[PDB]
């Protein structure tokens, strides 16, 4: 039999089966203030022939969920078609949960899955735990793991061992994608004009152009020093929707320097942005939050108990998520878990080849672990135990 | 940036079995869409 | 978890240079005798 | 010869007055808060709900990452070029005069209210 | 050769001092003799220094 694997959140709403349904499915909603104030659902804005201005309807702003209505307007017209072939009783769902999410609201969940939906079964692991799983199948030699998930809305710092989380050294960064997104449109707006408020072109630009500088005072430098001689300068061309529906960076050659073109777009772009909104993962508190980075909460999770389990730890660490597209983020967190580690004890931080739906592959293959009739709870259990049965299996 | 000319533009409704032609001023997006209305076809049984 | 053959015997080999670094400096501390003495300059030191 | 109409919405320098700290620390929360948040330039009700019942252990507050060691950067508020100087009105950073002025002109206790 | 993490004395024993390198963190165990040199170098938590063994 198939199974449906699920993971959600502020961004993104992944659903999967066995075998296909594997893209970036949105969460949110989407509001055109042309169409007619139409409420657009997860992957109906591909309908939208003009994105601009979309307001959102978001379930989840931040890790924690809110206004239901939205979530189950979305698994419904998810549901009703090709994506999940409604048919319920026929197969299971395995819903992914935050690090440490509202034990009422998750509850709430996992009722309404049984009662209005009614999966034969479905389970309350763990975003993170599927992740882990994922990469002990991966490495059997492996007994101990350490998951930086940086998505586009969360930033997770989990160990893993002995198959079994501790809540102690379990650390959770309020510096995500979101955040990240809303502070190059700020600062485009603040240094082109007072006020400029789109969030799809931008949302975009972040993961076309931005990159993590593996030196940031060079290339701070490099900024300071006039265009004339940078690289960082590279400009981006916005979409209109009239010539060219999704903008892109202008070739290198292409560039004029006057920052001025008879196109008539608005190319506008400058050099810092680039290299300054990634930054704020692994070096924060530069803009008055008091939250820490990357590499300082990897070192944290690490040095608590066991001295058996810090070398395996230091040697095992999987950075997966969102955040981690960006050209040199895996090599700058290399070096600082490096510098940062102690030099006897060796330190390997290997991110996957593919990891842009690495949840929804740890979902197909756990698919056929000959253990998720256990592993998951059924109708009948849940409906005699009351979230009982839910609560003791994760 | 505008470009999205309404325009006097033939549509035909599918319910009919005549293929009637009748025209409309739609937009520039839904040029060839079906008709909206269709769906007031559900004769008595 | 079982602990790492590899780290185990970098610890051992870096006490054995510990060790060997030992062995070397307390022996060149120690070389080279005085000329005179400190009881040979008390002795010759009068009031 | 054509009379140039002047602006009238100058400002005394002896009205003009300079910053604290509590409206400081709330700018700073503010811009904190719209970094998180997105729309127009709710969850504050579900984190009310939240911590209505919450309590130390593990958990959220005992999670969060808190400080980090290496010290806070001093970057710019204008264009983010390394800032060594500060506002003394307000306490915003720049690097140079003409971001001085944009600030003074753009930021500088105009959206405090 | 680094940049100090931590100094710790153990009427001192020895005094445990935490080197930092683009290589990894080492921990190192110093004769008392050589604390009365780094006091009075005035090091700290932050500062690079080199400690020659010999």
């Amino acid at each position: 039999m198939t199974t449906l694997v699920l993971d959600n959140g502020a961004y993104n709403a992944k659903i999967g089966y066995s075998h296909e349904n594997v893209s970036v499915i949105p969460n949110c909603q989407f509001r055109s203030k042309t169409a007619r104030l139409k409420t657009f659902t997860a992957n109906q804005i591909d309908e939208i022939k003009d994105p601009s201005g979309l307001f959102y309807i978001l379930p989840f702003q931040k890790g924690y969920l809110v206004n239901w209505d939205v979530q189950r307007q979305v698994w419904d017209y998810l549901f009703g078609k090709e994506m999940y072939q409604v048919d319920f009783l026929d197969t299971n769902i395995i819903i992914t949960e935050p690090y440490f999410n509202f034990t009422s609201i998750q509850e709430s969940m996992n009722e309404i899955l049984f009662e209005e939906y009614q999966f034969q079964a479905v389970l309350r692991v763990n975003a993170g735990a599927l992740s882990a799983h994922r990469y002990f199948r991966d490495n059997p030699s492996e007994l101990c793991c350490i998951i930086v998930d940086s998505g586009y809305s969360f930033t997770h710092i989990v160990p893993y061992c002995r198959s079994k989380k501790k809540k102690e050294a379990i650390i959770r960064i309020n510096v995500g994608g979101k955040l990240l997104t809303n502070h190059l449109k700020e600062i485009i707006s603040y240094r082109q004009l007072h006020v400029m408020d789109e969030t799809h072109v931008i949302n975009q630009v972040k993961e076309d152009v931005c990159y993590v500088s593996q030196d940031f005072y060079r290339d701070m430098d490099i900024a300071k020093l006039k265009g004339e001689e940078n690289t960082v300068m590279i400009d981006y061309v916005l979409p209109d929707f009239s010539t060219i529906k999704k903008g892109f960076c202008k070739p290198r050659e292409e560039m004029v320097l006057s920052g001025k073109y008879k196109s008539g777009e608005q190319i506008l772009r400058l050099a810092n942005e680039r290299f300054a909104v990634p930054e704020i993962l692994f070096n924060p508190s530069d803009i008055g939050i008091q939250e820490m980075g990357i590499p300082e909460a990897i070192v944290y999770s690490i040095q608590n108990l066991p001295e058996e389990m810090q070398p395996h730890f230091f040697k095992n660490i999987v950075l997966t998520g969102g955040n981690s597209l960006f050209p040199g983020f895996r090599d700058r967190v290399y070096s600082e878990v490096r510098c940062l580690t102690p030099t006897d004890y060796d330190v390997s931080v290997v991110l996957p080849e593919n990891p842009i739906t690495y949840a929804w592959e740890g979902g197909k293959l756990i698919s056929e672990n000959d253990d998720f009739e256990d592993m998951v709870v059924t109708r009948e259990d849940y409906e005699e135990n009351g979230h009982s049965v839910c609560e003791e299996k994760f | 940036k505008k470009v999205r000319p309404w325009k006097w533009m033939p549509f035909t409704n599918p319910a009919r079995k005549d293929g009637a032609m009748f025209f409309h001023w739609r937009r520039a997006a839904e040029e060839g869409k079906d008709y909206p209305f269709a769906r007031f076809n559900k004769t008595v049984q | 978890p079982f602990y790492l053959d590899s780290l185990e015997e970098k610890r051992k080999r870096q006490r054995s240079e510990r060790l060997e670094r030992i062995f070397q400096l307390s022996e060149a501390h120690g070389a080279l005798a005085p000329v005179y003495g400190t009881e040979v300059l008390d002795f010759c030191t009068l009031p | 010869m054509v009379e140039k109409k002047t602006s009238v919405r100058s400002q005394d320098p002896g009205q003009r007055r300079v910053l604290d700290r509590a409206a400081r620390q709330r700018r700073i929360n503010r811009q904190l808060e719209a970094l998180e948040n997105d729309n127009f330039q709710n969850f504050q009700a579900l984190l009310e709900e939240q911590n209505l019942s919450v309590a130390e252990g593990p958990n959220y507050l005992t999670a969060c990452a808190g400080p980090p060691s290496r010290p806070q950067r001093p970057f710019c508020a204008v264009c983010g070029f390394p800032s060594p100087y500060t506002c003394v009105s307000c306490g915003a950073r720049y690097c140079t005069v003409r971001c001085l002025g944009t600030h003074q002109e753009t930021r500088c206790l105009k959206w405090t209210v | 050769e680094g940049e100090v993490t931590e100094l710790t004395p153990c009427t001192i024993s020895h005094v445990i001092i935490g080197l930092k390198t683009a290589k990894g963190t080492k921990q190192l165990k110093l004769d008392p003799s050589i604390f009365e040199s780094l006091q009075k170098e005035r090091v700290e938590a932050g500062d690079v220094i080199y400690i020659e063994a010999n």
